[PDB]
């Protein structure tokens, strides 16, 4: 994308420069330099074709780079990811026959704007009262990453179906990837052969474990997880599953089986779940009145959820309060007065090399020019553990 | 609509075309109530249903459970 | 929960059982005594040394 | 062509008036 | 919590997520000229003084902008010099249509006949948008209002 | 003969399609 531009390509600039250069070529014999004068039709006619040709002439190098990235290493053109959750359906009474919830059963939230559909048919055996099945969001986007017990409204009524809810908070809602993320995805394919020096970082965080997970590779870290005792020939992996929690032992087994034929013979691979540090924010800000208080709060919450994405966070790295304030201000329409994280205004260091931050609570105190104080509090995580 | 004695063949046909829909829906249905003989009254589901021998099938086959 | 349930506890009894669909059917689950043929009668067994 | 297409309506129409009159 | 793993040799969880580098030839700048007109469909002319690709396109193909095909049929950089007496291959007009390869593509919607050729011939055939159906043209203009970003 | 039988049939068809669109 950041490719040098071979020639100037702009309609108005082409017209102006063409008139000036026509003046220059003659020894001042052509003086109608008015870019909107009587020579505007001729110059504009030439400049239309000139721009429509130079615009494509400027694309040569980027076309070559795109062709290289597409043909010799086919890379899929990522479009997005749909959020997934686990719905539990509960019956009104114990049936003598086996209840069936059909495929593509639509559930929604209270507002009715977010809609999920069941993955497959759910068969609740006769005598049971509840049954669980996975559901996928209607469309891509981070707006479908809802909390637990949020999706409970359903339109089509089934016989004896009493309730339905989501047991897990829906996650992995992604609207797509930027150009830099696609570039990084292409480059990792260029350099991942024989994972050495924290390419284990890259082989699991987005591969062989799902999209939306995290890994942290630490060399010479034994079973004691003590840095001051290095063990040569040991690589320790710390994993956060696709759901954003410390990795399930089944996922640990899967990643171990995946990585076993790729590590050096004689070396020892250790895999353990990652750890999370909960971040609680208190924001006192002055509003410019260009947005409503609810709109400001929603924008700030969405920006912080983007900031504290485990894909955007490096495990073991301290959280910088200036960076958080910049992420908040990038929303716009507000002026930050004060920000507290974990009951202090200082940077928050991670307890160890393998701890990922995870912001959980945020309190808003927004003051406008007229003087109204809007106070609100949002809890983002299900509970302090998950 | 009102098809009189001054109508053409094409309109006579068109009238039949639109008005035969109800007769089409009636195909493979049971329009009138029937009289039948109860042959089974022991309902395993306890729903007080009975089985009948309707004259349409000539007692050759059994019918479905019929609700009270 | 028992205290709350006892408030709206009825006294009527149901002869049928719920089912999801009208087409679906379920079989019987209990073997109920219907009538008493004989309070005390003599009986013998056949098929043994016969 | 259209003349005869029409003549044909006139024929079919009158033929089907004949049938109406031909029947009890 | 921790799971001690030793080195192995061949596992299927690794085959599941294994090969990444895929050498597929897809539509790109370096695959526009894959298709080649058959040698039996060309004429083998000689370069003589006063000749240009515009003239060859006009006399043989009837269109001045058809020269892109001729150059694409010869691997010639037009801005480079063609030596006097050098041989060139000019496509026939009526024999240009048999370079259009038709094959059946499968889709979840249904079978579709698809034309394949070098992109120059594709542009020349679809000149004036005569071949494409009006529904396609209307489809691409359905989204007139285009989202732009403001700084 | 068969040519005209077909023509007449087609005339009738277009007169029936006409009647479909002639009546409300």
């Amino acid at each position: 994308l950041n490719a040098p531009q071979l020639v100037v390509d702009d309609y108005e600039q082409l017209i102006i420069d063409s008139l000036v250069h026509t003046n220059v070529v003659s020894n001042g014999e052509f003086t109608d330099l008015d870019a909107s004068g009587f020579m505007r039709p001729f110059a504009g006619t030439m400049a239309y074709a000139g721009s429509e040709l130079l615009y494509k002439a400027n694309l040569a190098s980027i076309a070559a780079a795109k062709s290289f990235f597409k043909n010799v290493l086919g890379v899929p053109e990522d479009t997005g990811t749909k959020a997934t959750t686990t719905l539990q359906f509960g019956l009104s009474a114990s049936l003598s026959t086996d209840f069936i919830v059909p495929i593509n059963f639509q559930v929604s939230d209270l507002s009715g704007t977010l809609r999920f559909y069941t993955i497959g048919n759910l068969v609740i055996p006769a005598g049971a009262t509840f049954g669980t099945i996975e559901a996928i969001a209607e469309d891509i986007g981070e707006k479908y990453n809802v909390s637990a017990n949020f999706i409970d409204q359903y339109s089509t009524p089934l016989t004896y179906l009493q309730y339905v809810t989501n047991i897990r908070p829906a996650t992995n809602g992604r609207s797509g990837e930027t150009i830099d993320n696609l570039i990084e995805r292409c480059a990792q394919i260029i350099r991942i052969r024989n994972p050495v020096s924290a390419l284990d970082f890259e082989q699991l965080a987005e591969l062989t474990m799902g999209e939306g997970s995290r890994c942290k590779a630490i060399g010479l870290l034994g079973i004691n997880k003590i840095v001051t005792d290095p063990q040569p020939g040991v690589v320790h992996l710390f994993l956060l599953d696709v759901n954003g929690n410390p990795a399930d032992p089944v996922t640990i087994s899967t990643v171990g089986a995946t990585l076993q034929p790729r590590i050096m013979l004689g070396t020892r691979l250790l895999i353990s779940p990652m750890e999370v540090l909960n971040i609680e924010l208190e924001l006192i800000a002055l509003s410019d009145s260009s947005k409503t208080f609810q709109q400001l709060a929603d924008d700030i919450l969405e920006a912080l959820k983007v900031f504290f994405n485990p894909a955007n966070l490096t495990p073991g790295e301290p959280v910088l309060i200036e960076e958080v304030k910049f992420a908040i201000r990038s929303v716009g329409g507000l002026s930050i007065s004060y920000l507290q994280m974990n009951d202090n205004a200082i940077n928050i260091p991670m307890p160890n090399q393998w701890t990922i931050p995870r912001f959980s609570y945020i309190g808003f105190e927004l003051t406008d020019s007229e003087g109204t104080v809007y106070r609100d509090n949002v809890v983002t995580v299900t509970n302090p553990e998950e | 609509m009102i098809v009189d004695e001054f109508s053409s063949v094409y309109e006579c046909l068109l009238y039949c075309y639109k008005m035969v829909k109800r007769s089409e829906q009636l195909n493979g249905r049971r329009v009138f109530p029937i009289l039948s003989v109860v042959t089974n009254n022991n309902d395993p589901e306890g729903r007080r249903r009975v089985k009948i021998a309707d004259p349409l099938f000539g007692n050759l086959i059994e019918s479905n459970w019929i609700r009270p | 929960l028992a205290y709350y349930r006892s408030l709206e506890a009825g006294s009527d009894f149901q002869a049928s059982a719920p089912k999801d669909t009208t087409n679906n059917q379920y079989a019987g689950k209990e073997y109920k005594t219907i009538r008493t043929l004989s309070n005390s009668t003599t009986a013998s067994f056949y098929g043994y040394n016969d | 062509p259209q003349a005869i297409a029409k003549q044909i309506a006139d024929i079919i129409n009158s033929q089907w008036q004949g049938t109406l009159t031909d029947y009890a | 919590t921790t799971q001690e793993f030793l080195s192995k040799n061949k596992t299927i969880e690794s085959e599941l997520l294994d090969l990444l580098i895929k050498p597929n030839t897809d539509d790109s700048i370096l695959t526009r000229n894959k298709q080649a007109i058959a040698d039996r469909d060309l004429f083998d002319i000689e370069w003589e003084p006063g000749q240009s690709l515009n003239k060859l396109a006009t006399e043989y193909l009837g269109d001045s902008f058809a020269w892109q095909i001729i150059a694409d049929a010869n691997g010639i950089d037009p801005t480079k010099e063609i030596d006097i007496g050098a041989g060139l291959k000019v496509p026939d007009q009526k024999a240009l249509e048999n370079s259009i390869k038709k094959f059946i593509v499968n889709s979840p919607t249904g079978k579709q006949l698809i034309s394949d050729a070098k992109q120059s011939i594709l542009n020349l055939i679809g000149v004036g948008d005569s071949n494409t159906e009006f529904s396609k043209t209307l489809k691409d203009c359905i989204g007139k209002v285009v989202n732009f970003s403001f700084d």
